[PDB]
DNA sequence: AAAAAAAAAAAAAAAAAAAAAAAAAA
DNA sequence: TTTTTTTTTTTTTTTTTTTTTTT
C-alpha cells in the first residue's frame, strides 16, 4: 500500500535489491549541528552552554566581585522568514541572559555576599536555521558548507622522498590542538631529534624537555634501559640478559660457568638465546676494550674529591675505566645502543644541547618566540606554562583527547584540555618506537584522521571568541568596580559578540553564498565539504593525495560528485546515508550479520572501525533468510577487497547506493557509465535551470521523492485533511478531527510562494497540485517547487532523441534540435532581474524621486506614473527609465534598466527611512499590502469563525436541537437557544470564549501587522528610501544555448531547424533532438544509450495507454494492461496490485500515464539488458530499440537503422545572451585609459599575454601596435583613429601609450631616474 | 621587479631597445614580421 | 603629468638598496645588511671619521 | 594626483587607493616631526618620530606591487591590455561554411563596425550629422543592413580562444553575417584550436587600418596556415564526423544492388547511387580518368578500367586533376585523408588544398547523413569466452593462491603470478573481442556464404579512426582489465565487468581511483605547462631571423635514433 | 580623541642564494 | 693557534579587499 498521492503517477521500479533502510531526511547533518547549537541543555556538552561555564564565572583578582551565570533564552525573532527576505533584515533572534552578580566584602571570601542582583540582560542577536536549513543574512539566503578539517591529537608522518635525495626517510609527529598553538617534533639526517611550535626556528628535543624540570640522567634512563657492568675483582663482570642478544655479532667470547657459549667472533643466533636462557647464564665476563665503546647514562662521584668522575652521554675507554675504579664504585650504568633496535637519539640531542640549566631553557623557548628583545625569568617562565599548560592559550576538545589516546594505545578516552609531561614523554616513545620500526605512520588521506565541522560548531567558536573579547572588556571595567551603582548592563557590550557572529557569517570563505537554481542545487549544496576555510587547507597547498579518493571514502563520501578543475576532491560531497559521529567522525550504515543471517537491523560504523570488521559487498545474492548463496562472496576488510568465506563476514552494505550521494544518484544507469563523465553529468545536473513544465523524467533512480520532498521547494502537507480551498495563491486543509487538537481546533492554510527571484536570477514558484475538495496525507507534496511535479525531481524536460550525425551539425558534440520543440515552449525559462535606485541626501540638497525630468521625450514619461515610477507590467525595453531620480544643482539621474534586456515589471518594493514622508506610489504600495494583511486575516478569522459555529451546530444537534429556532436569528447569538444541564452548555460557554478570544486576537494582530507596514522600513544610515524593481524576463532557446544530459554529454544547441527537414520514423513522427554518436566511444558513457533504449520503452507503453484511453477501452483492457507492465518479469520491490485502486483512482492513473510511463532504476541494482527488451517487448516497437528513420530533405530511407528513444535532457544556466559581449567604443578607466572588462560594466575583451605572443609568433606587427596603442591606451590616438574612420580614412598616428607614460611617472616617484633620449 | 630594476638603476644601463618584448611595452612596431622591414629603413637611417 | 615633492626634515635611505639580497649599499660600503639595518633602525651606532 | 584618484563610491563615502592613505600618513608624520624639532624635543622622541618617519617612507615605497606582481602595470596593463573593438560568444558548428570565412552573430557586427557603419553612412550620405547614423543604426534602419554588408564584404577579423597557446590560436576570418548569437566556426580549423563545442566561448576582435587589414589576410587568414608550425603535419586533418562519412563512403561490402556491372564514369555512379538502384558500395569496375604531371609541369591524361567501389566511384569526382587514383582505392581512415591532402597540398600547391578540404567535410558530412551511422545497444557483442575466460583465470588464481598457502611461493611471487596471469586473460578476452567484432560480418557472396570486415556500427566508428582506438573498445565489450589502487600498485582482484554489462559497487569505486587522478593530473598540469611556455618564450624573445645566411661550415651529426631496439625516429 | 602596523594563522613543495658553522690544515 | 673549503641552516621567491593599540 502506497500514498494516495503517489497513487496519482506511481512509479515502475527495476529494483531487486529488498531496501533496508529508508534514505533518511537528507538535511540531517545541518538540522541536527544547529540545533545542538541551540537549545536548554544543562552541563554544557557541545552547546552554547558549553562556552558560557567555559568562560563564567568571571572575577577580577582578590576583587571580591565575582559575575556569575544563571540561564539563557532566545526569545522570538523579530519577524518571520519571509518577512526578513523581502525587506532584508537578518532572521535573528535575541539572547537574554538571565546575568547574576554579587559581591562579597573585605577579608570574607567565604562568607556570604553583602549584595546580589539579577537581571535579563540583551547580548545581541544571532540568525536561526530556516526550515529549509539555510539562514537569512543581509535579505540573501546563506547557507554554511561543513568544513573537513584536519582532526586534532597526535599525528605521524613520514616526509619520505625528495627529502635531501638520499632516500634515507625521515620521520615526524604533530600535536594539533583544536585550539592553541601546535607542536612538532622531526629527525634529521643526522638522526638528533628536534621540536619546533607554530614552525619557528628548529630547535633540540631535549632541550624543552628539560623544560619540564628533568634532570638529563632522569631523561636517560627514562627513555633508555639500564645496562649494569660490576666490578668483581676485575673485567667489570656484566649482568647479561638473553632478550638483549638478537641481531648480535660478539666479538669477544661470551661464556660463564667456565663453558664457551659463543666463541669468539660468533654471532648471536636463537639457539645461542636458547641456550643463555635453558642454562639460566646471566653473569658474564668482558675484557675491557669491549666496554670502550659504551656510555655511560648518570654520573658519578668520588668519595674524597665528590667531583664529576664523568659526565653523562659519553663514550667510556680504559683510562676513564681507571679513573671510575679507583673510586670503587660498583655500578656501571650504560645505555643499550643498536643501530637496529635502539638508535643514540636522545644521546645526540644531549650533545647538541646548548646549556644544562631549567633558566637558560626558559631564556631560549623566550627568545625563540618572540626573538629580538631581553629575556626574563618570570615572563618566560609564565609564557611557557600557559603556552601548553592554561585554558588561556590552549585545549584540547574531547575528540582531541580521544584521538590522542588512541593514537597512544591508552585505556582512558576522557582527559584533560591541557597536556602533561607523561604526555609528551608517550609521544616521544611512540616516535622513536615507529623510527625503529614498530608503529606505523598514520595516512592522512585516511578519514578517521578528518572530521566534519558543521555550522554549531562554526558558530560555537565564534561565539566564544565574542563572549572573551566581552569578558575582558568586562574585567576591564570592573578593574575600576564600584559600590553597586550599577546594574549588569555597562559590563556587557553588545558590539563584540554580534560583531564577532555577523562577521563570521556574512564574509567567510565557507558561508558561501546559496545556490538556488533547483531544487537539487540546494539538497546537494547544503550538504557539501569544502577542506578549504580558516583551519583547513588552502588550493595552493594541495597535492594529488589530499585530492585523491582514499579506499576508505566508501560509505562516507561521493567519489563522483567533487568540482572539476583548481580544487578537485577538495569539496567532496556526503553520501548519502552518511551521518556525522557524536565527536564529528563519519559514520556510514551496515547490516549486522550474525553466524550466518544478516540481521534486518542496523548498525553504524567509523571511519577506523570499519578497518577491524570485515564488510562483505552490497550486491551478494541472499535467498529469504540472509544466507549467502556462494560461500566465497567479494568483501573488503582492511583498505583492500577479496574473496572471503561466508561464515566470516559481520557486516553486510545497508543499500546498494551508499556509495555515491545525492549530486549523483539520480543518475539513471550510472554504473554502465565511466568515472569520468558520471563525474561531469553529476556536476552538470546541479546547473539545471527550471523550465517552463517540469515534466516527470521518465527514467528515474527512485531518488526523485526523497529530493523532492525534502529540499523544502515544495509545501509538503503538515497535517492530513481535505483541500476545501485551493487556488495559485493558497491551499486550505481540514484537518481530521482525529489528527487535530481537542483545543485550538483550526484548520490548516498554505500560502505558495509565487514568482520571485532566486539566488542566481532564476524563477522560483510553486503551483498548486492537489484539486479542489480532495484528501491529503500528512507530510505529503501540496505545491511542486520549480523543476518538480507531483513531488519529483523533474529539472530538464523529456525528449525525443535519435543517434545520428546529421549533416554535420553534431561536428563534436553539438545538438541539433528541432522547431518543434521551441514552438512547443518546452524549454522556455523565466529569468528576473533586480534593480535598484537608491535616494540620499547630500548638500545642495536632497535627491528627489519625482517624475519631472528635465530633457527626456514624453514617451519615457508615459511609462511612469505621476510620481515617476513604471508601473507593475509595463514591458520595458533597454534604455528607457524605470524610477525618477535627480539630483540637486538640477540635473537627471534616474535609475535606467540595463542596456541590452527586456523585461515586464512584476513587482516594485520601495522601503523608506524610519520617519521620512512616503510618496505617491510608495503609499500605494503601502495601500497594497495593507490590504493584502487586511484580506489575509479577515478570512481566517472568518473561516475560523464558520468552523467554530459548524461545531457548535454539531454540538446543538443533540441537548435542545431547535431546527425553525437555528435559521430565525443570524450567527450573532448561538448561545441563547436552550439546553439543559449538560456540559455541552459549558462547552458553549468556552466556544464562546474562544469566538471572543479569536475577535481580539484577530483585531490586534492586525494591528500589530498595520503597525509593521505603517513604520517605513528602516533603511542603512545616509539613505532616504531604496526602490527596488524586478523584471521578469522570459528566455527562449536559440542557436548557441547549452542544453546535455545526465551522464555529462554537454553540447551548445546549434541550427535549430523547421520540423519538416528532421528526420522522421516510418509513422511521421518527427525526433526532437539529433545528437552525434561519435561521443559514446570516446567519452566512455554507455549509459546513455540503455537510457534513451528504456526511454522508448517507456514511451511505447505509453503511447500504448494513450491510445487503448483515447478509445472507449473501460477499466478492464486497461486494468490487465497495467497490471502486466507492472510485474514484467523478474523479482521486483514494486509487487503492486490494481483491486485496490477504485476505477476513478485506475482512471486518474492512467491520464498521469498517458505521456509515458515513469520508470525508476536504483543506481547500481538497476535493469539489466534482458528487462528493457522485455519492456519493449510488451509495447510494438523492435527488440534491438533501433528503428528505421527517414530523411527530411530527401525523403528516402537511411539504411542501418538508428537509435531513437526519450532520453531527458536539461538546459544549463550557460545562455548565450548572457555571454554574446561585444563593444565598439566606451567609457575607459580611470588609473589607466584602457577599455573596461567584464560584462556588468560594458567593456571589452582582454588581448593578454598569451595572445601577443600568438601576434608576434606571426609576422603580424602592424596589428600588435593597433591592439596595444591605438585601440586601447593611447587616449590621443584612438580618438584620431576614430575620427578618420568616420572620414574614410584608415590612417593610424603613433603617438605613445598612456600607460607607458603613467608608469615612467610611477617608477620616477621611487628612487629612480628614468627619462627619454633623442 | 625588484632585482632587475635595482641593478638598471645601479648600473645606469641604458636600454638598446632591441627585442620585442621592450619594443611592446615602448608600443613601437615589433622589429620581428612587417615591422623588420620598417627597422630595416631606420636603422639605415643612422 | 605634474609631480610634486616632500621636502623630508631628515634624509631618508631608500628601502629598495637597503633589502635587495645583495643590497647595493650593502656591498658597496663592504659591511653586513644585518649591521646596515639596525644602524638605520636607531637601535645602534656607526664611527665617522 | 590623477594617477591616485579619490573615487567616491557609490554614495556618501570615498574608496580609493591605499596611496593616499600612505601619503597622509608620511606628510603628518613629516609635519609632526618638523614640529618636534621646533620644540626641541629630547633625542629619543625624536628618534621616535624619525624611525616611524622611515617606516611611512618603507610603506609608502615598498608603488612595488603596482609595478609588481600579477596584476603590475607590465604585466597587466602594458603587455596584456584590454582592447576596444573587441567581443566574444560562444561557437558553434556550421558546414556551409568555407575554410576562409566564419560566421558572426548579425548583433555582435551592427555592434563592433559601428564607427565604420558611421562612416560609411556619412560618405554615402544618407546621414550627415553622427547623431543621425546613430538613431539609424538604433533604429535598426534597413539601410544599415547594406551598408553592414558593404563593409563586411571582404574585412578579415580575428577569432581568438582563451588559452592561446601556439600562434594558431588567432587565425583571421572573412565574416558572414548570421542570425542568432552563436560564432559559427569552420569545422575543421576547430581541431587547430583544441575547441571543442561544449561551450566554449571565442573572441572577435577588428583590424582597423589597412595595414592591420592586409597583414590579417596575408598571414593570419585561415588557407595561408593549413601546415602547422610545428611540423610538417597538416593541421586542417579532418576530424570525427567528415572522416566517419567519408570512411562508411569507401568500404566493400561482398554483395549489395548494382554489385558486378560496369560504369562509363564517375557522373551515372552518382546517379546509381541517389537514385537507390545502387547501393553506395559495391565492387565494380568503372572508367577513371587520371591527371599526372610527370613532364614538365604538363598535365597528361590516362584512363583505364579500374576495379573499385560505387561510393569510391562518387568520391572521386572530388579530387582535383593532379592527384593519383590509387589513393582513394583504400578504406580512406583517418590517416588515409590527411596523407590524401598532404599529398594534394605538395603536389598541387595550396588553393587546391583549400578548396579540395572544404569540399571534402561538405561530402564527408553529408554521406555520413546518409549512412546514419548510429549506435544501439547491440552494437558490441559480448564474447562468449569472456565468462570462461574468467571462470578460468579465477581456477589458476586459486590454484597459486593455495600454492602460496602451502609455502611454495612468497606473497610477492604469488602477486606477480597473479597480476601476469590477469593480463594473459586479459589479453585473451581482447583478442576474442576483437576478432568476434571485425570480421563478424558472414554474409552471402551471392553463392553460399564468405566472411568480410564487419558493418558493427562500433567497429567502424573505431576502426575508422573517428573516436576512441582498440582500447577505448576494449572496455565498451571486454573487461576493463586491472585498474590502480591510489598508488599505482594494480590490485590482484582486476574488473572483471565490462561497461555493456553491470558494474558492482567495488569495481566502480576502484575506476573511480583510476580516474580522479586523471582529472586532477589534468588540472594542475594544465596550471604547470602555462609555466613552462611562459619561461621558453621569455627566454627565447630576443632571436629574430636576420642574416640570410653566416657563410660557416660548422655544424651538427644527424643519424637516426636507436636506443637499443628499432629505430624511434628516422633519419628523413 | 588622533595616528599607525600588521603578531595576531600558519604552516606545502621546491629552488636560489646568503650567512654561519665545522672540517682540515700548516 | 688563524685561515680556506665545504657543509649546513636561514631566508626569500615561484601560476578577489585593513582594526587594534598606544599616546
Ligand atoms: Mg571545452
Amino acid at each position: 500500500v502506497y500514498s494516495y498521492t503517489e497513487k496519482k503517477r506511481i512509479r515502475k521500479d527495476f529494483g531487486k535489491r529488498p531496501q533496508v533502510l529508508d534514505v533518511p531526511y537528507l538535511l540531517s547533518i545541518q538540522l541536527d549541528s544547529f540545533q545542538k547549537f541551540i537549545e536548554q541543555d544543562p552541563e554544557g556538552q557541545y552547546g552554547l552552554e558549553a562556552a558560557f561555564r567555559s568562560v563564567f564565572p568571571i572575577q577580577s583578582y582578590s576583587g571580591n566581585s565575582e559575575l556569575q551565570y544563571v540561564s539563557y533564552r532566545l526569545g522570538e525573532p523579530v519577524f518571520d522568514v519571509q518577512e526578513c527576505q523581502i525587506r532584508g533584515v537578518t532572521y535573528s533572534a535575541p539572547l537574554r541572559v538571565k546575568l547574576r552578580l554579587v559581591i562579597y566584602e573585605r577579608e570574607a571570601p567565604e562568607g556570604t555576599v553583602k549584595d546580589i542582583k539579577e537581571q535579563e540582560v540583551y547580548m545581541g542577536e544571532i540568525p536561526l536555521m530556516t526550515d529549509n536549513g539555510t539562514f537569512v543574512i543581509n535579505g540573501t539566503e546563506r547557507v554554511i558548507v561543513s568544513q573537513l578539517h584536519r582532526s586534532p591529537g597526535v599525528f605521524f608522518d613520514s616526509d619520505k622522498g625528495k627529502t635531501h635525495s638520499s632516500g634515507k626517510v625521515l620521520y615526524n609527529a604533530r600535536i594539533i590542538p583544536y585550539r592553541g598553538s601546535w607542536l612538532d617534533f622531526e629527525f634529521d639526517p643526522k638522526d638528533n631529534l628536534f621540536v619546533r611550535i607554530d614552525r619557528r626556528r628548529k630547535l633540540p628535543a631535549t632541550i624543552i624537555l628539560r623544560a619540564l624540570n628533568y634532570t638529563t640522567e632522569q631523561i636517560l634512563d627514562l627513555f633508555f634501559e639500564k645496562v649494569i657492568f660490576e666490578i668483581r675483582d676485575n673485567k667489570l663482570q656484566m649482568e647479561l640478559v638473553p632478550e638483549r642478544l638478537r641481531g648480535e655479532t660478539a666479538s669477544f667470547d661470551i661464556e660463564a660457568n667456565g663453558k664457551v657459549y659463543v666463541e669468539k667472533g660468533r654471532r648471536i643466533t636463537a639457539r645461542h638465546i636458547r641456550q643463555l636462557e635453558k642454562d639460566d647464564v646471566k653473569l658474564i665476563e668482558v675484557p675491557v676494550e669491549y666496554i670502550a665503546g659504551k656510555v655511560v647514562a648518570k654520573d658519578y662521584i668520588d668519595e674524597s674529591t665528590g667531583e664529576l668522575i664523568c659526565a653523562a652521554n659519553m663514550e667510556l675507554s680504559l683510562d676513564l675505566l681507571a679513573k671510575l675504579s679507583q673510586s670503587g664504585h660498583k655500578r656501571i650504568e650504560t645505555l643499550f645502543t643498536n643501530d637496529l633496535d635502539h638508535g643514540p637519539y636522545i644521546s645526540e640531542t644531549l650533545r647538541v644541547d646548548p646549556t644544562n640549566d631549567r633558566l637558560s631553557a626558559l631564556v631560549e623557548i623566550y627568545r625563540m618566540m618572540r626573538p629580538g628583545e631581553p629575556p626574563t625569568r618570570e615572563a618566560a617562565e609564565s609564557l611557557f606554562e600557559n603556552l601548553f599548560f592554561s585554558e588561556d592559550r590552549y585545549d584540547l576538545s574531547a575528540v582531541g583527547r580521544m584521538k590522542f589516546n588512541r593514537s597512544l594505545l591508552r585505556e582512558e578516552i576522557e582527559g584533560s584540555g591541557i597536556l602533561s609531561k607523561d604526555d609528551i614523554i608517550d609521544v616521544m616513545k611512540k616516535l622513536i618506537d615507529i623510527r625503529n620500526g614498530k608503529g606505523e605512520v598514520d595516512d592522512i588521506d585516511h578519514l578517521g584522521n578528518r572530521r566534519i565541522r558543521s555550522v554549531g560548531e562554526m558558530a560555537e567558536n565564534q561565539f566564544r571568541v565574542g563572549l572573551v573579547r566581552v569578558e575582558r572588556a568586562v574585567k576591564e571595567r570592573l578593574s575600576l568596580g564600584d559600590l553597586d551603582t550599577l546594574m549588569p548592563q555597562d559590563m556587557i557590550n553588545a558590539k563584540p559578540i554580534s560583531a564577532a557572529v555577523k562577521e563570521f557569517f556574512g564574509s567567510s570563505q565557507l558561508s558561501q553564498f546559496m545556490d538556488q537554481n533547483n531544487p537539487l542545487s540546494e539538497i546537494t549544496h547544503k550538504r557539501r565539504i569544502s577542506a578549504l576555510g580558516p583551519g583547513g587547507l588552502t588550493r595552493e597547498r594541495a597535492g594529488f593525495e589530499v585530492r585523491d579518493v582514499h579506499p576508505t571514502h566508501y560509505g562516507r563520501v561521493c567519489p563522483i560528485e567533487t568540482p572539476e578543475g583548481p580544487n578537485i576532491g577538495l569539496i567532496n560531497s556526503l553520501s548519502v546515508y552518511a551521518q556525522t559521529n557524536e565527536y564529528g567522525f563519519l559514520e556510514t550504515p551496515y547490516r549486522k550479520v550474525t553466524d550466518g543471517v544478516v540481521t534486518d537491523e542496523i548498525h553504524y560504523l567509523s571511519a577506523i572501525e570499519e578497518g577491524n570488521y570485515v564488510i562483505a559487498q552490497a550486491n551478494s545474492n541472499l535467498d529469504e533468510e540472509g544466507h549467502f548463496v556462494e560461500d566465497l562472496v567479494t568483501c573488503r576488510s582492511k583498505g583492500e577487497s577479496s574473496l572471503f568465506s561466508r561464515d566470516q563476514v559481520d557486516y553486510m552494505d545497508v543499500s546498494t547506493q551508499q556509495v555515491v550521494s545525492v549530486g549523483a544518484s539520480l543518475i539513471p544507469f550510472l554504473e554502465h557509465d565511466d568515472a569520468n563523465r558520471a563525474l561531469m553529468g553529476a556536476n552538470m545536473q546541479r546547473q539545471a535551470v527550471p523550465t517552463l513544465r517540469a515534466d516527470k523524467p521518465l527514467v528515474g533512480t527512485g531518488m526523485e521523492r526523497a529530493v523532492a520532498v525534502d529540499s523544502g521547494v515544495t509545501a509538503v502537507a503538515k497535517r492530513g485533511g481535505v483541500v476545501q480551498y485551493v487556488d495559485a495563491s493558497r491551499i486550505v486543509i481540514k484537518v481530521n478531527e482525529d489528527e487535530m487538537y481537542p483545543g485550538e481546533a483550526g484548520i490548516d492554510i498554505y500560502n505558495l510562494t509565487k514568482y520571485t527571484r532566486s539566488n542566481q536570477n532564476t524563477c522560483i514558484n510553486q503551483m498548486p497540485c492537489v484539486s479542489l475538495g480532495e484528501p491529503v496525507e500528512r507530510g505529503d507534496v501540496l505545491a511542486d517547487g520549480p523543476s518538480t511535479d507531483l513531488g519529483e525531481l523533474a529539472l530538464g524536460q523529456n525528449m525525443r532523441v535519435a543517434f545520428m550525425p546529421w549533416n554535420g551539425y553534431n561536428f563534436e558534440d553539438s545538438i541539433l534540435v528541432s522547431e518543434r520543440v521551441v514552438q512547443e515552449d518546452r524549454f522556455t525559462t523565466i529569468h528576473i532581474q533586480e534593480l535598484a535606485c537608491v535616494s540620499r541626501d547630500t548638500k545642495l540638497g536632497p535627491e528627489e524621486i519625482t517624475a519631472d525630468i528635465p530633457n527626456v521625450g514624453e514617451a519615457a514619461l508615459s511609462k511612469l506614473d505621476e510620481s515617476g515610477i513604471v508601473y507593475i507590467g509595463a514591458e520595458v525595453t533597454g534604455g528607457d527609465i524605470l524610477v525618477g531620480k535627480v539630483t540637486p544643482k538640477v540635473k537627471d539621474s534616474s535609475l535606467r534598466v540595463p542596456n541590452g534586456v527586456s523585461g515586464t515589471v512584476i513587482d516594485v518594493q520601495v522601503f523608506t527611512r524610519d520617519g521620512v514622508e512616503k510618496d505617491k506610489r510608495a503609499l500605494e504600495i503601502e495601500e497594497m499590502q495593507l490590504k493584502q494583511a487586511k484580506k489575509d486575516l479577515s478570512e481566517e478569522l472568518q473561516i475560523l469563525e464558520a468552523g467554530l459555529f459548524s461545531r457548535i451546530r454539531a454540538v446543538l444537534v443533540a441537548g435542545g436541537v431547535e431546527a425553525e429556532k437555528l435559521d430565525k436569528l443570524p450567527r450573532d447569538r448561538w448561545l441563547e437557544l436552550g439546553l439543559t444541564d449538560e456540559e455541552k452548555q459549558n462547552q458553549l460557554e468556552q466556544l464562546a470564549e474562544q469566538y471572543d478570544e479569536l475577535k481580539h486576537e484577530f483585531e490586534k494582530k492586525l494591528e500589530a501587522k498595520r503597525r509593521k507596514i505603517t513604520q517605513g522600513d528602516d533603511l542603512a544610515p545616509g539613505v532616504l528610501k531604496i526602490v527596488k524593481v524586478y523584471l521578469a524576463v522570459k528566455r527562449r532557446i536559440q542557436p548557441g544555448d547549452k542544453m546535455a544530459g545526465r551522464h555529462g554529454n554537454k553540447g551548445v544547441i546549434s541550427k535549430i531547424n523547421p520540423i519538416e527537414d528532421m528526420p522522421y520514423d516510418e509513422n511521421g513522427t518527427p525526433v526532437d533532438i539529433v545528437l552525434n554518436p561519435l561521443g559514446v566511444p570516446s567519452r566512455m558513457n554507455i549509459g546513455q544509450i540503455l537510457e534513451t533504449h528504456l526511454g522508448m520503452a517507456a514511451k511505447g507503453i505509453g503511447d500504448k495507454i494513450n491510445a487503448m484511453l483515447k478509445q472507449q477501452q473501460e477499466v478492464a483492457k486497461l486494468r490487465e494492461f497495467i497490471q502486466r507492465a507492472y510485474d514484467l518479469g523478474a523479482d521486483v520491490r514494486q509487487k503492486v496490485d490494481l483491486s485496490t485502486f477504485s476505477d476513478e483512482e485506475v482512471m486518474r492513473l492512467a491520464e498521469n500515464l498517458r505521456k509515458g510511463m515513469p520508470i525508476a532504476t536504483p543506481v547500481f541494482d538497476g535493469a539489466k539488458e534482458a528487462e528493457i527488451k522485455e519492456l519493449l517487448k510488451l509495447g510494438d516497437l523492435p527488440t534491438s530499440g533501433q528503428i528505421r528513420l527517414y530523411d527530411g530533405r530527401t525523403g528516402e530511407q537511411f539504411e542501418r537503422p538508428v537509435t531513437v528513444g526519450y532520453m531527458y535532457m536539461l538546459k544549463l544556466n550557460h545562455l548565450v545572451d548572457d555571454k554574446m559581449h561585444a563593444r565598439s567604443t566606451g567609457s575607459y578607466s580611470l588609473v589607466t585609459q584602457q577599455p573596461l572588462g567584464g560584462k556588468a560594466q560594458f567593456g571589452g575583451q582582454r588581448f593578454g599575454e598569451m595572445e601577443v605572443w600568438a601576434l608576434e609568433a606571426y609576422g603580424a606587427a602592424y596589428t600588435l601596435q593597433e591592439m596595444l596603442t591605438v585601440k586601447s591606451d593611447d587616449v590621443n590616438g584612438r580618438t584620431k583613429m576614430y575620427k578618420n574612420i568616420v572620414d574614410g580614412n584608415h590612417q593610424m598616428e603613433p603617438g605613445m601609450p598612456e600607460s607607458f607614460n603613467v608608469l615612467l611617472k610611477e617608477i620616477r616617484s621611487l628612487g629612480i631616474n628614468i627619462e627619454l633620449e633623442d | 621587479t625588484t632585482r632587475v630594476l635595482t641593478e638598471a638603476a645601479v648600473a645606469g644601463k641604458r636600454d638598446e631597445l632591441r627585442g620585442l618584448k621592450e619594443n611592446v611595452i615602448v608600443g613601437r612596431l615589433i622589429p620581428a614580421g612587417t615591422g623588420y622591414a620598417y627597422h630595416q629603413d631606420r636603422m639605415r637611417r643612422r | 603629468e605634474r609631480m610634486g615633492h616632500i621636502e623630508l626634515a631628515s634624509p631618508t635611505a631608500h628601502i629598495w638598496f637597503l633589502k635587495s639580497l645583495p643590497s647595493r649599499i650593502g656591498l658597496l660600503l663592504d659591511m653586513p645588511l644585518r649591521d646596515i639595518e639596525r644602524v638605520l633602525y636607531f637601535e645602534s651606532y656607526v664611527v665617522i671619521e | 594626483p590623477d594617477l591616485r584618484p579619490l573615487v567616491p563610491l557609490d554614495g556618501g563615502r570615498f574608496a580609493t587607493s591605499d596611496l593616499n592613505d600612505l601619503y597622509r600618513r608620511v606628510i603628518n608624520r613629516n609635519n609632526r616631526l618638523k614640529r618636534l624639532l621646533d620644540l626641541a624635543a629630547p633625542d629619543i622622541i625624536v628618534r621616535n618620530e624619525k624611525r616611524m618617519l622611515q617606516e611611512a617612507v618603507d610603506a609608502l615605497l615598498d608603488l612595488a606591487d603596482m609595478i609588481k606582481g600579477k596584476q603590475g602595470r607590465f604585466r597587466q596593463n602594458l603587455l596584456g591590455k584590454r582592447v576596444d573593438y573587441s567581443g566574444r560568444s560562444v561557437i558553434t558548428v556550421g558546414p556551409y561554411l568555407r575554410l576562409h570565412q566564419c560566421g558572426l552573430p548579425k548583433k555582435m557586427a551592427l555592434e563592433l563596425f559601428k564607427p565604420f557603419i558611421y562612416g560609411k553612412l556619412e560618405l554615402r550620405g544618407l546621414a550627415t550629422t553622427i547623431k543621425a547614423a546613430k538613431k539609424m543604426v538604433e533604429r535598426e534602419e534597413a539601410v544599415v543592413w547594406d551598408i553592414l554588408d558593404e563593409v563586411i564584404r571582404e574585412h578579415p577579423v580575428l577569432l581568438n580562444r582563451a588559452p592561446t597557446l601556439h600562434r594558431l590560436g588567432i587565425q583571421a576570418f572573412e565574416p558572414v553575417l548570421i542570425e542568432g548569437k552563436a560564432i559559427q566556426l569552420h569545422p575543421l580549423v576547430c581541431a587547430a584550436y583544441n575547441a571543442d563545442f561544449d561551450g566554449d566561448q571565442m573572441a572577435v576582435h577588428v583590424p582597423l587600418t589597412l595595414e592591420a587589414q592586409l597583414e590579417a589576410r596575408a598571414l593570419m587568414m585561415s588557407t595561408n596556415n593549413i601546415l602547422s608550425p610545428a611540423n610538417g603535419e597538416p593541421i586542417i586533418v579532418p576530424s570525427q564526423d567528415v572522416v566517419l562519412g567519408l570512411y562508411y563512403m569507401t568500404r566493400d561490402c561482398v554483395n549489395a544492388k548494382g554489385e558486378g556491372m560496369v560504369l562509363t564514369g564517375p557522373k551515372e555512379a552518382e546517379r546509381l547511387y541517389r537514385s537507390g538502384l545502387a547501393s553506395l558500395h559495391a565492387r565494380v569496375k568503372v572508367r577513371i580518368t587520371e591527371y599526372e604531371k610527370d613532364a614538365n609541369g604538363e598535365l597528361v591524361a590516362k584512363t583505364s578500367l579500374k576495379d573499385t567501389t560505387v561510393g569510391r566511384a562518387i568520391l572521386w569526382m572530388i579530387v582535383p586533376k593532379g592527384l593519383p587514383y590509387s589513393i582513394v582505392n583504400q578504406a580512406l581512415g583517418k590517416k588515409a585523408i590527411s596523407k590524401m591532402l598532404n599529398t594534394c597540398y605538395r603536389i598541387l600547391g595550396l588553393k587546391p588544398t583549400v578548396i579540395f578540404a572544404d569540399q571534402i567535410m561538405y561530402t564527408g558530412f553529408a554521406y555520413a547523413a546518409r549512412s546514419g551511422a548510429s549506435v544501439g545497444i547491440d552494437d558490441m557483442v559480448i564474447p562468449e569466452k569472456k565468462h570462461e575466460i574468467i571462470s578460468e583465470a579465477e581456477a589458476e588464481v586459486a590454484e597459486i593462491q593455495e600454492q602460496f598457502q602451502s609455502g611454495l611461493v612468497t606473497a610477492g611471487e604469488r602477486y606477480n603470478k597473479v597480476i601476469d596471469i590477469w593480463a594473459a586473460a586479459n589479453d585473451r578476452v581482447s583478442k576474442a573481442m576483437m576478432d568476434n567484432l571485425q570480421t563478424e560480418t558472414v554474409i552471402n557472396r551471392d553463392g553460399q556464404e564468405e566472411k568480410q570486415v564487419s558493418f558493427n556500427s562500433i567497429y567502424m566508428m573505431a576502426d575508422s579512426g573517428a573516436r576512441g582506438s582498440a582500447a577505448q573498445i576494449r572496455q565498451l565489450a571486454g573487461m576493463r582489465g586491472l585498474m590502480a589502487k591510489p598508488d599505482g600498485s594494480i590490485i590482484e582482484t582486476p574488473i572483471t565487468a565490462n561497461f555493456r554489462e553491470g558494474l558492482n559497487v567495488l569495481q566502480y569505486f576502484i575506476s573511480t581511483h583510476g580516474a580522479r587522478k586523471g582529472l586532477a593530473d589534468t588540472a594542475l598540469k594544465t596550471a604547470n605547462s602555462g609555466y613552462l611556455t611562459r619561461r621558453l618564450v621569455d627566454v627565447a624573445q630576443d632571436l629574430v631571423v636576420t642574416e640570410d645566411d653566416c657563410g660557416t661550415h660548422e655544424g651538427i651529426m644527424m643519424t637516426p635514433v636507436i636506443e637499443g631496439g628499432d629505430v624511434k625516429e628516422p633519419l628523413r
